[PDB]
């Protein structure tokens, strides 16, 4: 626990930070993106949020499109199973 | 302060409602406006035995009658006649 | 044995004297002007706004207050003239809010109601100041606070004067939380659609009452939500009586309409389990021996003439009985004991220029009143402290200061009434607004400023001419006259009572004929809180 | 056994990244601008005024402060930017007054010195507000007050904003008397000619020191005396050191010149018989593990980008040791325990939009800190409260409110630092200026307003267009655009940190590199007063 | 102005409905059973013992209590069923002691009298328990204690049960000394022989009264003329009671109330309808608002948060002019109900209003979604809020009380001033049927882990003992035999019992309430 | 408790266990899902600290 090992063991599926508008999407219907690559940028409040790839696998589908409203904690990028 | 308080009260006479605007004068009298007519009213309640009586003057005319307030009805008993007025019940 | 006979103050004025007639005429004109202006302010925001408000099924704020309080009980409205010509082109009748003290279920409470007809209930800076003053009064006197919330939040223009600072909007929530922590009940009645600022008020209140359809509590309105998130949603769905009562749980009571909400509010107050107890002794109340309307002739409207404050005292005290203290020492100041509506009071009035003897006498009287736990009443007709080389040698500053120190440290209830001029350090000495009196009132003829206009122009002129001569510059005599004439006008405009009451500085202008009633109501309200011990600082001897 | 190893916060930033370089460049430019403006303000009133002041034999106010405090001790100046461009054509460097906290004879004291070079020491409204803020700080922290009185009284123009109201000039004397009554020492050093307002200050002070010739205390100056009565008298005769020390008795000590007066002031502070005692536990102080100057690159100057507040915490805490509380619940808010200069502190920082979970977590942490009597530190980077139909259904307003009540009712020392945006009710939730933090500071890149400029224009536009459509009026699309563009500019101008500090809204802007030192000094000063018990209101569960 | 017209709670039940008739019949049978059992208990220790006691010239304990209290004043006896079938073959009517609250010389006092007819006044463990509970009640409410003493001392068999532990006899003396220190008066009348070392009970008392011949503190003549232990000498029982009344008068005590008071008004509906409304079957559900409407002054109730968490009912009312905050159960507890209860408790504590709990709880809602939303967190806040409250608290169990719901609604462990149960109540950790399923599943799974096989028939056989045992423990007479739940009360007398209890509890001043951390 | 520490996998806080939940309402749920360190730390918020094992 001192070496921060438990800090690494944390993972979760992509989700919308809050309810707001999706300004643009960096992930197409089928694309290969490494983890950390931006998927979409969302502006629900005064700030702006960029979504990073939770995993390096190819994106299966894009649930939302630009100008759409995304509910809180809702999936945006579907990742193909590996 | 610097204003005269006017109270809007509704009294049901028979089957028709009546709206009265009462103004609380500084001298203690009341000015009631019913429809387009105004009346200057003053009086007090004095109890004889177990019966409460209302002595009042309306536009300079004074009269006395026994006053009974039971449930939502007001009973005014006098030699000239008896009057029943119903206070509207809030919904 | 309380029946020993006692001499009574006051004398019968000469009605036939021309001076009395002129003073009466001037005071009557001033009072008529005040009454007509108050009527226009009471008219409300406007005809179209009132029509829309009635069409939405809601009650007008004054009707709400009338139905809320006990039948026939007097209502003490505060700061009716707030915002009077304060802004250049915008009219804000009453500051957009209504505040006062009335009796609800036999309990004296402070009522704050938003006037939705004025700018849709938006909060101007004067509105925030008025609400803060009302909250401070309630906290000091330990009065329950009732909020009739119907507002559109802070006025978006002029946001800098409403949002950021300490005495800005957040102080409202701060005071609400503090008073709730101190067992002073907070009750919020959401009688209409609130906003982000309005929404927090019901949340912090101990008990909430929300109307079924008109009441809507949303932390951000539909337009605000769209501007932020963009989530289109109806007002009722985002915030509504049914939602808040059933799912959100913010609402504590559900009301069908305005009358039902007021009835529910009366019930909550009944359940407060509060009993008022008095510390001061009480005696049967007796009316003064002279009519109050003679004050018009006695005082008049000209500040140059001087009138004996003993007449004013004799026309506002119970039975016109007054026990003067140190009558022949420092006679420019009048102090003594009397009773108003059975309440003991210590009266401190001005009869001329303040001197060292007057300051010492006032300090002694204030110490006595604080020791005996007696409320203090200040009558201000001050025009200054005598100043001169000999007066400075005596220590007029020192003497003046020690009065001021005592007044500040006093913990007894303090009520200040300005019946005439109030200038310079005399305002501070006689319990000015800066020294936290429980209430402050002014008569229509009062003038308040740092100094008289003529004196101020002379002081500026001497400094500029002397400064120019030392600099080697030349100051023209005509230039000095040109600077002085505007100064006299500026001081007159600022001194006018209406200008002072437009800012929240005064709890309100009052007709002199109603002074006794206003003082009685104020003292009855202020006696709710217990009287604490008084601790004094160093007295500079 | 206090030696078990504990993990340390913070990480090494990537210096080579272009984002770091750009942020560092922007922050360096902002800090250089701030430093140059502070230098110009420190220059003083002007060259001619400074020359005259030196020719009269007096010391410049900054020299007075330097000689008064202990040798080498740091000085924490407050509100250096007060009055910066506040008035259209008049320049008031520093507001005309100097306030700060320094150590005199081993005791932390609040020092208030008038700058005679600025308008002859006349009191502008901002000067009164600054002095009142300093007095309030001293009263809250129980710090002795030292006044270096050299003033010409209230500015005769703009008298309405300085004399009448509660927070106007009289509040100075009120606070002086109250703090004297509460055993907080008041010391007045009359270093120059005072006036009617200035004269009262030495009178109310417990101890006075007046210079032999420069010092002159008169309740009314020679010009004022002539205006009021016409009496001609020299300044020294009317008020002077010899007169006040001998015949008058107002002066308590007689000083030959400025240096002698400062030496006497130091001696008087020594004789205070005061010892500082701490309630909180203490531990040896350790420096943070990372350089402070990296904060420039980490934070930058663009509010759109987001940075982890944990970096800021790691660069300002002792040893970069942080114990996070509820790390995975409401992760947009960061709370935990740390120590600054050995003082325990509870840190509450913003990492994103506030939600219900964040509000509940903050309320829990505040309750814990109040129970354990631990000082609280707030880092504000708030952008507002989450708004939405689902959020309203949950009770986001309810959740937000409980935080507001918890923050308001807290009695522990509280310090707020605004490192980024502060808008809406988020400002109130995170211990805004209205909730009485002991100190408040902002970084040069902060922006404070009711809402972002673009959002505000949209909210006004929707109301006007919808209102017009309901009225049957027509609102042109071009008119809506014309209204919105000015709004973005107005919000930007008001939000700028310099505008906020011109008003006393904040205690002053601080270089991010000095945040640790400023916080340490502030907490050391605030620990003088004992920590009282905390009483909470109803928590709306 | 207190004249505003207010709506009244309650509705007229349908007398003709068969359900009402059946419920009324069952409740009437239960009440008749309770009355007959109470009569038999009141009979006393026995005929021969009573004859001997009368032959010695002494008065029976109930006669002593009747003569001690003011004429006609009601007497609130406590724990009449203590020791009912508690021991296998020994009968201990009333636990061997009599405790109650009555008015002596216009002052409410707690009276503890030993019944010499039961085992010669020896102290059974239940007796010690009863006496400790009475002393605790008196200390909490600041009531003077009067100890008529006729004790034979500790029962020598069962000595371990009555002598060593803190909750054993020693505490009786400790409480007496502490009450004296706090100025709560302690008065002891030795109306009977103290053969054992019970001499300490009068010695620690502030004032003693000893009868001339019956009372031995070892000789009455020694103790009265030489030992001086005696502060008063009485010729017989009547003289001793008269002296006790005089001693109480000279206490120099005046009762003062903190809460506001209003004129008392009777409820708008008869109390006997509660029999039909509630019945005796716990499976059926009844609206607690009826019970509230039949026991409050004028049937006036101000509901708080009516539509939020409707399974719990909260509001303000007045009983005999005393303000009260009523918290009743109308169903399963949920998160909203817990939050609403916490809010109401905070309000009542802030306003210094006594609290009344009506328990009909069946447990806390359990489920994965409920666990996700912190039912555990919420249930706890309600429980803490209840524990930290300092206002007087009275709990009445009108139905089932199981699981953590008992703790949440001011159970016996949370120190209510008084606790009562109706004859149809049931109390236990969980329903008997539910408990049977839980044990069988754990054993079957444990066998599967070890490779053992659990027979289906064996699991069902294991369940049958659990079902029968749970019912016997839940019976009200089982809980009343132990000193838990004070005594059982007829539902028709609920209003009178609550009024007496609140009047007694209002003697002590109401202190400020300090709350712990609220786990928001 | 003022402060809670729950182990990642061994620690499980449920107001009613799986067998108890089934007995009361006949609902089937795993022990970790009904009550677990991750759930209590992240969604229910009952847990105040998250620990990997006993030593942590
Ligand atoms: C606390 C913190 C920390 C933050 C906040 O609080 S941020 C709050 C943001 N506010 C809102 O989000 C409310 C937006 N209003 C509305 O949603 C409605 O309007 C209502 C609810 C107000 C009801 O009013 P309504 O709609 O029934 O009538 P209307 O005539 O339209 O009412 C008057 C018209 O409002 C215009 N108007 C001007 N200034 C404002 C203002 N500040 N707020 C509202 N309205 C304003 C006025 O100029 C015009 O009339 P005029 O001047 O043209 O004659
Ligand atoms: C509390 C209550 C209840 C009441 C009061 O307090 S009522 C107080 C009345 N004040 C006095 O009675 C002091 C009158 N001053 C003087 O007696 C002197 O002046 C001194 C003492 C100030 C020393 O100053 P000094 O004489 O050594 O130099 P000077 O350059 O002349 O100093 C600057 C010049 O003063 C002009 N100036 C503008 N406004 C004021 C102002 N308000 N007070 C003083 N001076 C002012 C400035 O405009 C010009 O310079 P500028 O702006 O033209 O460049
Ligand atoms: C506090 C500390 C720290 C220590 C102590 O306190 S150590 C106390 C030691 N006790 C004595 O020293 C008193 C010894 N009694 C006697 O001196 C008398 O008896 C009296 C005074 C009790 C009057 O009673 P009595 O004499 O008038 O009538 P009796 O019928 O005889 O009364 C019933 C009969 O007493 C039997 N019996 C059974 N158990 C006891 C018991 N524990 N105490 C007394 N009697 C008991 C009962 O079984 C039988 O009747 P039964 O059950 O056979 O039908
Ligand atoms: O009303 C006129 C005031 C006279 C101005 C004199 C100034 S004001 C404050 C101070 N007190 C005095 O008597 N003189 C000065
Ligand atoms: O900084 C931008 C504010 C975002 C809008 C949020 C609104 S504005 C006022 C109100 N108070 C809040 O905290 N949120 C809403
Ligand atoms: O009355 C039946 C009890 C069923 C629910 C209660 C179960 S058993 C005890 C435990 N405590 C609770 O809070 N719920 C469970």
């Amino acid at each position: 626990y001192l070496s921060s090992v438990s800090s690494q063991e944390t993972q979760g599926g992509p989700l919308a930070p809050m309810t707001g508008t999706i300004e643009k999407v960096f992930v197409k219907a089928g694309d290969k993106v490494k983890a950390g690559d931006s998927l979409m940028v969302m502006i629900a409040m005064k700030m702006e949020h960029t979504i990073k790839s939770p995993k390096d696998g190819t994106v299966k589908k894009v649930f939302y499109r630009e100008g759409a409203q995304a509910n809180r904690h809702t999936p945006l990028v579907e990742f193909e199973e590996e | 302060l610097n204003i005269s308080y006017t109270r809007n009260m509704t009294l049901k006479d028979g089957k028709n409602n009546v709206a009265i605007a009462v103004t609380y004068n500084h001298d203690g009298s009341y000015s009631m406006q019913i429809e387009d007519k105004t009346f200057q009213v003053l009086g007090n309640l004095y109890s004889e035995g177990d019966c409460t009586y209302l002595k009042c003057s309306v536009n300079g005319v004074a009269s006395k009658a026994k006053l009974i307030i039971l449930e939502n009805t007001i009973y005014l008993f006098s030699k000239e006649g008896s009057i029943e007025i119903d206070i509207p019940v809030p919904k | 044995y309380h029946g020993d006979s006692v001499a009574s103050l006051g004398t019968q004025p000469d009605l036939g004297s021309a001076l009395y007639q002129e003073n009466y005429k001037q005071m009557k004109a001033l009072v008529n002007q005040l009454h007509e202006r108050v009527e226009h302010i009471k008219l409300g925001g406007g005809e179209k706004a009132r029509a829309l408000h009635i069409s939405r099924g809601k009650l007008l704020p004054r009707e709400r207050i009338d139905n809320l309080i006990d039948p026939g009980s007097p209502f003490l409205e505060l700061s009716q003239f707030a915002g009077y010509q304060l802004y250049d082109n915008e009219e804000v009748p009453g500051g957009g809010i209504i505040t006062g003290i009335g009796r609800v279920s036999g309990v004296e409470c402070m009522i704050i109601a938003n006037d939705a007809t004025v700018k849709g209930g938006a909060y101007y800076p004067v509105t925030v100041k008025k609400q803060l003053r009302a909250q401070e009064i309630a906290m000091q006197n330990r009065l329950p606070c009732i909020y009739l919330v119907d507002s559109g939040g802070a006025y978006l223009p002029r946001q800098a004067d409403v949002f950021p600072d300490r005495d800005h909007f957040g102080r409202t929530f701060y005071n609400q939380a503090i008073m709730s922590s101190k067992n002073i009940a907070q009750i919020a009645v959401v009688m209409g659609s609130c906003t982000a600022g309005g929404a927090y008020v019901p949340a912090m209140a101990d008990e909430n009452i929300i109307v079924r359809k008109q009441g809507t509590i949303f932390l951000a309105g539909p337009p605000l939500v769209k501007a932020a998130t963009g989530e289109e949603v109806s007002a009722e769905d985002l915030g509504g009586a049914d939602l808040h009562c059933r799912k959100s749980g913010v609402s504590d009571h559900w009301a069908l309409d305005d009358h039902h909400a007021l009835h529910l509010t009366r019930k909550v107050v009944r359940n407060l389990n509060y009993q008022k107890k008095l510390d001061v002794t009480i005696e049967p109340s007796e009316e003064p021996l002279f009519p109050a309307d003679e004050l018009y002739g006695i005082v008049g409207a000209n500040l140059k003439r001087s009138f004996d404050v003993r007449e004013v005292i004799a026309r506002i005290v119970d039975g016109s009985r007054f026990t003067e203290f140190k009558a022949f020492y420092g006679d420019t100041l009048v102090t003594g004991f009397a009773r108003i509506f059975g309440y003991p009071v210590g009266i401190v009035g001005n009869n001329g220029v303040l001197f060292s003897e007057s300051a010492k006498k006032g300090t002694h009287f204030v110490q006595l009143c604080c020791q005996r736990n007696i409320p203090l009443l200040f009558l201000q007709n001050i025009t200054g402290f005598m100043v001169g080389r000999e007066y400075e040698a005596e220590g007029i500053a020192k003497d003046g200061a020690k009065m001021v120190a005592a007044v500040a440290c006093a913990q007894v209830p303090k009520i200040t009434l300005i019946i005439g001029g109030s200038y310079g350090a005399g305002n501070y000495g006689m319990c000015g607004r800066a020294y936290s009196p429980r209430f402050l009132y002014i008569w229509p003829n009062a003038r308040i400023s740092v100094m008289g206009g003529e004196q101020a122009a002379n002081v500026l002129a001497t400094i500029t001419k002397d400064q120019r001569a030392r600099e080697g510059k030349q100051f023209s005599s005509a230039d000095e006259a040109a600077l002085k004439e505007p100064i006299i006008k500026k001081f007159e405009e600022e001194g006018n009572p209406y200008y002072s009451s437009a800012r929240v500085w005064d709890d309100g202008i009052i007709d002199p004929a109603d002074t006794r009633l206003v003082l009685g109501l104020s003292f009855s309200a202020a006696l709710n809180a217990p009287i604490e011990k008084t601790d004094f600082g160093i007295f500079r001897m």
